[PDB]
């Protein structure tokens, strides 16, 4: 009925504010400001990762709309590879931005000779290389299957099917979710401890207000990342562990979780760039 | 400024010899370096070149891949390692100071030289004359021809005049077709146009005796003229 | 007693100037054809400085310039190809002046170290090395200009100028008489005169040979920061901190024209003229240079594109280019 | 379209670019401290404790951090025309004597050295070029101040001090009367220290204040601030 | 003591002849009219002989 039309409209509106929202960051990062700083380079890399991850939304939305994959084998191979690889690049650039901020606040003497644009360039280059090292086996592993007279091209594995399924799912869950959550929480927590200790952000009403605002933005960053990459990860894990019956609620919950992840890729610029004082100054200067 | 070479002597053909021009008395790291040969009876021919900081290395087409040119900036030393020495390797080598910025005077210092004797599309520069009988006191024009116009689009005609007095090393007189080198008397003067090179020496004295060489620097490899020997 | 004598003498000078002046430049050149809108574009950007630039000086070859900044580096720029011919590591980082010799052989620098250092560009050994440390000032060296290959006229923070002798390391004439910190001097084409504006809102002419103060010019308000002769040497314009550039007069001794607008309120750091003298460019503090029709007191163009305060501004000898340094580590060449 | 000499000129300019970039990257790690205050305010003591005409330069290192001091005691000219050369200063070390409250200044024999230092602090805090930069205030000659307040009360400086003549609250009052002149407290932090004969705490205070300024600058860089 | 020197400097500055400011401004205008064709900035020269060109 019209229940599946709600899902199609959900993928469409997320791609409206995800593609245009991240492209607004690109236009303001070259025409208004420049990429002369490590944080600006990281913001631009995150915007590229988010836009390339949200580019596949019309493809999978029409896939769910007409129930089969009519595009092509290499086309869906690069779609699956690009939306795993750009998830990896986005999460890794959030992790490296957290480590950059922690080094900036807790170790200023070493941050003086580590936080440089060339070092940021090589860090995000090796980040995209390392994420390509897991996005390319997906391309070399995906194929198109015909089941029950329809076409669908989820990636297939070698002869140890269950072993390869478990290994890939355990890797993409454990590494790329437990490691970045742990890193971002320990680094932002130690940063909040040091900013409690600092003299410029305590003692007066305005200093306490500044510390309150910084703690608020750190907490909302961690909370948004967790509330968006928890449900789909736990759902994929329990689906691998045990078999779930197929129903309307099951289908719309799967699509709700995936749309939540894409809303995270949409709201990474409004959480990281539009709350930066550099972008704030560039907005107030115009 | 003082550039002294070492590592000469007779060599067996097919052997090897290490040349070393130990530069001193000037900032070596800011100067590009050359090696320029000379046959025991004929004129000069360019060998190799290393830029300041080893950015660009150019070789003569006759020894490209046979010679290796290297520099040791902390030691202020030039090198030319040579392998499989042929029959036309019996000659003597000069390490040439040069520098390249705007208004520079390249090819302006030359080493004393070392002798190495073996055992048993280029812009060709041709000196039209070979010798002129000239008494001290009259103007002499030294004519060198070119196979291509050396006037680049920037407005510089890259022609380099040298004077090799008998028994000593050549030295710069005219760099880039009009400009006198440091220490050169005002009586020397080069002028002309494309593929027509005349070096006029008013009030000739006994210090002008020697062989005059025209060189191009518009492109590579660098080619010398045959040389005009002046005697009284 | 004698103070009243000095006051009535100054009143007599002012009355003589007012009796001599009968028709201003604006009234006598009101019928001339204006230059109209003048558009200049950044042909070259001379990137490479990693600190705030203070002073630049062009060259007589009209292709080489030099500029000093706060990174302890003084770079000679091949302005045609945007190249770095030389880069001098200064001993003192704080320098507000640099000078290019008319022979092209030497360069100069000076600043808060009170010393007019001289460097030899054409050394036989290749590297640029020190030749003379011109010590003898106690205030900050604000300007220095090569009189010739062997003399240099400097203005300092100890309210005294000084014509030097580089072949002995000592001054030959000390130009005293300012009641305030002299900030900029300009050399006349005939080389026997030079004017210098000061912080007492007065620019005082001097004779180089003897040191007598031939004229004083007290038309400004705040303090002079910029000065430059006319190409014929019979006038000079003065930029000061009251957002006004004033044309002056060597013979008539009055102020000729005023170059100020209500939209601009910050002062002028550097001034230079074109070859014709009809185009006075003033580098303001509002992050952009201005172009003034020197015969009509109008504004003909704005040399924008600087994100910080314009500190130096030189027009080359053949009039081709205007290189404008500023505090954002860039020099932009306009044509 | 380039000759060999033009190519070598371009390569030379590239090598000079590399050397200048290396020098600027080395210099951007330096900490620039501007010294202000009278010369008889323990400046010799603080420079000898930190080490152990024009501007004397003091380069000292302390726990992997490079420092530069630009003392301008010999620059007896108008400060308005050269104070804008110190925009990129990490801090301003401002040494003010405590035992100058009752000593009359030699200029005109009517003004006091403490109030002249107060006016100097006014001109240094309230000028445009020093708005968001911290000031490491130092208070000098604590034992001489103790002896002088034992000899004569602080009311001979100004009788507005309502407190009793003891060193702790008298020095607290003079520090507060020096610090409350600061028109902006949201952007600028003044770090007050009473100088001591121990050579470690005096430089440790400067190290801590400069580290706090570097933390604030890294927050401004990352955009959190 | 400097009052006498200041008075002497003022009087030696005062003892000079001054030309009319109208004649001086006319001379400045005549110089500007004479050197008009030699100004690249006032009259924009064509880009062929202009040494500053795009590449
Ligand atoms: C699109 C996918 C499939 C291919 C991989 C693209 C990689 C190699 C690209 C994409 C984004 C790129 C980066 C984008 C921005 C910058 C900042 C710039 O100042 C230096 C280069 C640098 C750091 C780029 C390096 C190369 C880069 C990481
Ligand atoms: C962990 C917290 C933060 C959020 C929880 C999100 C996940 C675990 C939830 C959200 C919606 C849920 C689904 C809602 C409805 C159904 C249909 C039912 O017949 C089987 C279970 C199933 C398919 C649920 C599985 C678990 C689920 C996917
Ligand atoms: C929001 C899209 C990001 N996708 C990344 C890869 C994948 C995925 C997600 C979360 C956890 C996984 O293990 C996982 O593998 C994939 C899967 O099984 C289908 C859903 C995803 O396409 C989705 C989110």
């Amino acid at each position: 009925m019209i229940t599946a039309i709600t899902i199609m409209a959900l993928y469409s509106i997320v791609c409206v504010v995800g593609l245009f929202g991240n492209f607004l960051v690109m236009y303001v990062i070259v025409r208004y400001t420049k990429m002369k700083t490590a944080t600006n380079i990281y913001i631009f890399n995150l915007a590229l990762a988010d836009a390339l991850a949200t580019s596949t939304l019309p493809f999978q939305s029409v896939n769910y709309l007409m129930g089969t994959w009519p595009f092509g084998t290499i086309l869906c191979k690069i779609v699956i590879s690009i939306d795993y690889y750009n998830m990896f690049t986005s999460i890794f650039t959030l992790c490296t931005m957290s480590v950059d901020r922690y080094i900036a606040v807790c170790h200023p003497v070493k941050a003086l000779d580590f936080r440089t644009p060339r070092n940021a360039k090589i860090i995000n280059v090796c980040n995209w290389i390392l994420s390509s090292a897991i996005g390319l086996p997906v391309m070399f592993m995906a194929t198109t299957k015909y089941r029950q007279g329809s076409i669908d091209c989820t990636l297939t594995f070698s002869h140890p099917t269950w072993y390869w399924e478990n290994l890939l799912k355990i890797c993409v869950f454990i590494f790329a979710f437990i490691m970045p959550v742990l890193i971002i929480t320990v680094c932002y927590g130690l940063m909040i401890l040091r900013l409690k200790s600092v003299r410029m952000l305590s003692g007066s009403k305005e200093k306490d207000r500044n510390l309150r605002r910084i703690t608020r933005m750190v907490l909302v960053v961690v909370a948004v990342f967790i509330v968006c990459w928890t449900p789909i990860h736990i759902y994929v894990i329990i689906k691998a562990l045990v078999t779930i019956p197929e129903t309307t609620f099951q289908t719309v919950s799967w699509h709700f979780c995936i749309a939540l992840g894409y809303t995270n890729s949409c709201l990474n610029p409004v959480l990281y760039a539009f709350l930066d004082e550099n972008f704030k100054r560039c907005f107030r200067e115009f | 400024v003082q550039l002294v070479e070492s590592g000469g002597g007779l060599v067996q053909p097919g052997g090897s010899r290490k040349l070393s021009c130990s530069a001193s008395g000037f900032a070596f790291s800011s100067f590009g370096m050359h090696w320029v040969r000379q046959a025991p009876e004929k004129g000069l021919e360019w060998v190799a070149y290393i830029s300041s900081g080893s950015g660009t290395i150019y070789y003569a087409d006759t020894v490209k891949g046979r010679f290796t040119i290297s520099r040791d900036d902390p030691k202020n030393t030039l090198f030319l390692q040579m392998t499989s020495l042929r029959s036309e390797d019996t000659a003597m080598y000069y390490c040439v100071r040069s520098i390249y910025y705007y208004g520079s005077s390249p090819f302006d210092f030359w080493g004393q030289g070392t002798t190495l004797t073996v055992s048993s599309s280029d812009i060709v520069m041709t000196q039209a004359t070979s010798s002129v009988p000239v008494t001290p006191g009259e103007s002499v024009s030294i004519s060198c021809r070119s196979s291509k116009s050396l006037l680049h689009s920037n407005g510089n005609t890259y022609l380099y005049w040298f004077l090799q007095r008998p028994g000593q090393s050549p030295q710069l007189l005219i760099y880039r077709m009009s400009n006198l080198a440091s220490g050169v008397p005002d009586r020397f003067s080069g002028s002309g146009s494309g593929t027509a090179f005349t070096l006029t020496i008013s009030r000739l004295e006994a210090e002008d005796v020697g062989v005059y060489y025209c060189m191009q620097h518009l492109e590579y490899p660098l080619t010398f003229g045959a040389g005009t020997k002046l005697e009284l | 007693q004698l103070r009243q004598e000095a006051e009535q003498l100054k009143n007599q000078i002012r009355d003589a100037r007012k009796a001599c002046a009968d028709a201003t430049l604006s009234q006598i050149t009101n019928n001339i054809d204006p230059v109209g809108r003048i558009q200049m574009r950044t042909r070259r950007t001379l990137r490479g400085h990693l600190a705030k630039i203070y002073a630049m000086h062009w060259g007589t070859d009209s292709r080489l310039l030099v500029s000093a900044s706060q990174d302890g580096k003084l770079i000679i720029w091949d302005s045609y190809t945007t190249n770095k011919v030389h880069a001098i590591p200064l001993r003192s980082s704080w320098v507000m002046t640099c000078a290019y010799a008319p022979s092209g052989n030497y360069v100069a620098c000076g600043g808060l170290d009170n010393i007019c250092s001289i460097y030899n560009l054409k050394t036989r050994e290749g590297n640029v090395r020190v030749s003379r440390e011109l010590a003898g000032h106690t205030g900050y060296l604000s300007c220095c200009r090569f009189l010739d290959d062997n003399q240099i006229v400097t203005s300092s923070g100890d309210t005294t100028c000084a014509l030097w002798d580089i072949e002995t390391g000592q001054q030959t004439t000390t130009f005293t008489g300012h009641t305030g910190d002299v900030m900029s001097l300009s050399l006349a084409p005939d080389t026997r005169l030079f004017v210098s504006g000061a912080c007492d809102a007065s620019a005082k002419l001097w004779d180089v040979r003897e040191g007598m103060c031939r004229q004083t010019f007290t038309g400004h308000e705040s303090d002079i920061n910029a000065i430059c002769f006319f190409p014929n040497g019979n006038a000079f314009a003065t930029g000061s901190d009251d957002a006004t550039c004033r044309l002056f007069d060597l013979r008539a001794d009055q102020e000729l024209m005023t170059y100020s607008h209500d939209n601009i309120i910050c002062g002028i750091t550097s001034v230079s003229f074109s070859k014709s003298g009809r185009l006075l460019l003033a580098g303001y503090d509002d992050f952009n240079c201005n172009v003034w029709d020197a015969l009509k007191a109008d504004r003909a163009g704005v040399l924008a594109g600087h994100d910080n305060r314009v500190s130096c501004l030189g027009v080359t000898d053949d009039g081709m280019a205007v290189a404008t340094g500023s505090w954002d580590s860039f020099l932009k060449i306009w044509n | 379209t380039l000759s060999a000499e033009d190519k070598a000129a371009v390569e030379r300019s590239k090598m000079i670019d590399r050397n200048l970039r290396e020098d600027g990257e080395k210099a951007a790690r330096e900490v620039k401290l501007l010294l202000l205050g009278a010369g008889e305010s323990g400046k010799s003591t603080i420079v000898k404790q930190m080490k152990i005409t024009g501007i004397v330069e003091t380069h000292f290192t302390f726990k992997d951090l490079h420092f530069k001091m630009f003392d301008v005691g010999g620059q007896r000219s108008e400060r308005k025309k050269w104070i804008h050369c110190f925009e990129g200063v990490t801090a301003i070390i401002f040494c003010v004597a405590l035992s100058d409250y009752d000593l009359v200044l030699a200029e005109d024999e009517e003004m006091n050295r403490m109030h002249e230092s107060m006016k100097l602090f006014d001109s240094i805090c309230n000028n445009k070029w020093f708005t968001d930069t911290s000031i490491i205030l130092f208070l000098n000659k604590k034992d001489l101040f103790e002896e002088k307040i034992k000899k004569s009360p602080l009311t001979i400086c100004y009788p507005e001090y309502a407190g009793s003549n003891t060193y702790e609250e008298a020095a607290a009052y003079i520090q507060c009367q020096f610090e409350d002149l600061n028109k902006r407290k949201d952007t600028k932090e003044i770090y007050t220290h009473f100088t001591c004969a121990t050579d470690t705490k005096n430089v440790q205070f400067v190290f801590d204040a400069v580290t706090d300024v570097i933390i604030k600058n890294n927050l401004k860089d990352c955009g959190l601030f | 003591a400097q009052a006498r020197k200041l008075v002497e400097q003022l009087k030696m500055e005062a003892n000079i002849d001054r030309i009319k400011v109208s004649k001086a401004a006319a001379d400045l205008m005549a110089y500007c009219e004479a050197h008009a064709k030699e100004d690249p900035l006032l009259t924009p020269v064509p880009a062929s002989e202009n040494p500053f060109r795009e590449k």
